[PDB]
């Protein structure tokens, strides 16, 4: 929604990896964007979009 | 309240508040999420031990 | 080679940085419209757009 953003996660297949890090991209960053390695934090900008 | 003078009334309902009231709040933040321990770019790493 | 060495890059050992993501904690405190007490008397001048007490 509009400026609330559902904190996602990525969780691996595995419990951990050797030095595991996610680089997490957002496909049209005006609509929202995240951060970090396992929470996404997919924070909105926009008011419309996908 | 839009200050409005009562042509006979008055309005003695309506005040404006000088100072904010503190009042007692519910529990919050449990605890910090889990954190990394050690360093996983080092893991397996060759090391030169051997004596002269 | 040599007679002494150490232990760096692979060694336990310390300092960090501390890294994650954590989802949204909200917390609910809730503020009563009572219990302000009254301020002033009657008007005489009143402020404009001040909540009722």
């Amino acid at each position: 929604s509009r400026g609330s953003q559902y904190i996602l996660t990525a969780t691996l297949s595995p419990a951990n990896a050797p030095n595991q890090n996610i680089t997490w991209t957002s496909s049209n960053p005006n609509i929202a964007t995240v951060s970090g390695t396992s929470t996404q934090g997919t924070i909105n900008a926009l008011l419309a979009g996908f | 309240w839009y200050s409005p003078g009562g042509g006979y009334s008055q309005r003695t309902d309506n005040d404006t508040h000088t100072h904010t009231i503190s009042g007692s709040v519910s529990l919050g933040r449990d605890d910090i999420s889990r954190q990394p321990i050690n360093t996983l770019p080092p893991f397996r790493a060759a090391h030169i031990w051997r004596r002269i | 080679a040599g007679g002494t060495g150490g232990r760096v890059f692979n060694t336990i050992r310390t300092e960090n940085v501390p890294l994650m993501t954590v989802n949204g904690s909200s917390f609910s405190l809730s503020s009563n419209t009572h219990s302000h007490n009254m301020v002033f008397g009657r008007g005489d001048a009143s402020g404009h757009n001040s909540s009722p007490n």
